DNA sequence: CTGTCCTCTGGCGA
DNA sequence: TCGCCAGAGGACAGCGAGTCAGCAA
RNA sequence: UGCUGACU
């Protein structure tokens, strides 16, 4: 019954990850304890969640928990079919051992039609975003980046870079070309604000 | 690889830095006509940036691209069009290059 | 119009240097010198009286510039 | 002297 | 059946400033 | 130009 503890931690972390992306999540899911998780729900196909977005109610996300410890191209297709038929665009695949290396470039191959993304199970046992040293990241909107570049007379290159595989760019699901504001809690100035272009 | 790198260089010359990964993904999802349309669209809509291309983060990308090319794609290989075109140049100490039969 | 109103120390140094190199090349002194042979003392005397017709052209990192008057600049 | 960088280098399932 | 994770050694290139002298090739 | 000494 440690499998259940792992399932509960991963589900709580994914609920927090979905709330930080701006999806409609209730307080109970974010404050759900183990005794009630196991009360509700055992399997790995009824842990799949489907969440809606604050705006764009059609824009929803779908979280998978594949059974195969090493997901492959066929496993990816089997529920890319589910997504294509239910009419969703985004997904999130929590894998237990990894993805066979061809799969990673397949997930990338699926054009903005159906954009997927993978997360290891050991990466979700804790919320890195809740570490002391990790600042708060905020994906800037297309109209705030323009005002930033205009205030500092900048170009989008010539800005600090954040890797597209950064453990906190993968969590906040930030695509390439997006600028993220970062609020460092500084011992010197309190709440220093920086900006990083995702690339 | 030849055409991908050609287009990536064409876009780097003007500074466009997202075009690099965009071209690579356009390729993998798919050759010259597929890539040259996007690359010309970039180089046209993003010109006026030949003076704003001599910045760090634009030199690192070109450095990495050309280094990876010279490091991974210039090894002796059986020839594509004629299967027996490995006239193995193999250079001894400087001032010496030896082709075989 | 958006940069600091005061005169940085580097600007004071360069303005004094240039005014002194001008005075030394036989330029008219608008400060009524009183027996001093140093052009740098004369340049300081002029800076204190707010008589220096020079235009500090502050350059921003993208080429854009702002032209300030040495008179319209708070000397600390 | 010590470090990275560099250049290979043959070895099991897809 | 060899591509990429692993795995090996080989090569290069750096090694604080600034002074004064003599002797000799 | 190099090798020997030498100074902080």
């Amino acid at each position: 019954e440690e499998e259940t503890y792992r399932l509960w931690k991963i589900r709580k972390t994914i609920m927090q990850l979905c709330h930080d992306r701006g999806y409609l999540v209730t307080q109970d899911e974010l404050d759900q304890t183990l005794e009630e998780f196991k009360a509700q729900s055992p399997r790995r196909t009824d842990l799949t969640v489907l969440v809606a977005h604050n705006d764009d109610p059609t824009d929803q996300m779908f979280v998978f928990f594949p059974e195969e410890p090493k997901v492959g191209i066929k496993t990816i297709k089997v529920y890319c079919q589910r997504m294509q038929e239910e009419n969703i665009t985004r997904a999130l695949i929590v894998v237990q051992q990894g993805m066979t290396p061809s799969a990673k470039q397949s997930l990338v191959d699926m054009a903005p039609k159906y954009i997927l993304e993978q997360f290891l199970q050991q990466e979700l046992l804790i919320n890195i975003t809740e570490h002391e040293l990790v600042p708060e990241h905020v994906v800037m909107t297309k109209e705030e980046v323009t005002e930033l570049l205009a205030r500092y007379k900048l170009r989008e290159n010539q800005l600090p870079r954040i890797q597209a595989g950064d453990p906190v760019a993968r969590y906040f699901g930030i695509k390439r070309g997006q600028v993220v504001k970062i609020i460092r809690p500084s011992e010197t100035a309190g709440r220093y604000i920086t900006y990083r272009l995702v690339q | 690889v030849i055409h991908l790198l050609l287009c990536q260089l064409r876009v780097l010359e003007v500074g466009a830095l997202q075009a690099v990964y965009e071209l690579e993904r356009i390729l993998n999802r798919f050759i010259r006509e597929e890539l040259e349309q996007y690359t010309t669209e970039i180089v046209q809509n993003n010109l006026l940036g030949s003076q704003g291309a001599h910045v760090k983060n634009v030199c690192e990308s070109k450095s990495k691209l050309i280094a990876l090319f010279w490091k991974a794609h210039m090894n002796a290989k059986r020839c594509p069009h004629c299967k027996t075109g490995r006239s193995v140049v193999r250079k001894e100490h400087n001032s010496k290059l030896t082709i075989t039969f | 119009r958006i940069t600091t109103p005061y005169m940085t120390k580097y600007e004071r140094a360069r303005v004094l240097g240039t005014r002194a190199l001008q005075i030394a090349m036989c330029a008219p002194v608008m400060v009524e010198l009183e027996g001093e042979t140093d052009p740098l003392l004369i340049a300081m005397k002029e800076l204190k009286a707010r008589k220096i017709p020079i235009i500090i052209r502050r350059y921003l990192p993208d080429g854009s510039y702002e032209d300030w008057g040495v008179d319209e600049l708070i000397i600390t």
